[PDB]
């Protein structure tokens, strides 16, 4: 991608998939809903 | 990187934390709050006074 992927995942396979694929690198998952998405979002942006 | 820092009678107190390895552990990495703000601290800094 060049534009940051936006993944339609009914199935939930996906985002599981995801998850498989960049563990090794940490990733985190949140909601936009949440509250906490405001500083994941900042330490993404530091720190990978 | 290696530091050296002279004239330790003018101590500056921001070292507080460096010097007491007051680390937090998140993600791998290793931040110090460095006054207000966090610096991922590299395993090979040494300060020397």
């Amino acid at each position: 991608f060049n534009r940051y992927p936006l993944i339609i995942d009914p199935s939930g396979q996906a985002t599981e998939f995801i998850m498989n694929e960049y563990k090794d690198r940490k990733i985190t998952r949140t909601s936009f809903l949440d509250d906490a998405f405001r500083k994941n979002l900042e330490s993404a942006l530091r720190f990978g | 990187n290696p530091l050296l820092v002279q004239d330790v009678e003018s101590y500056d107190p921001v070292l507080n934390p460096v010097l007491n390895r007051e680390v937090r552990r998140t993600g791998g990495r290793v931040l110090i709050t460095l006054g207000d703000q966090d610096i991922d601290l590299s395993p090979s800094f040494v300060i020397f006074l």
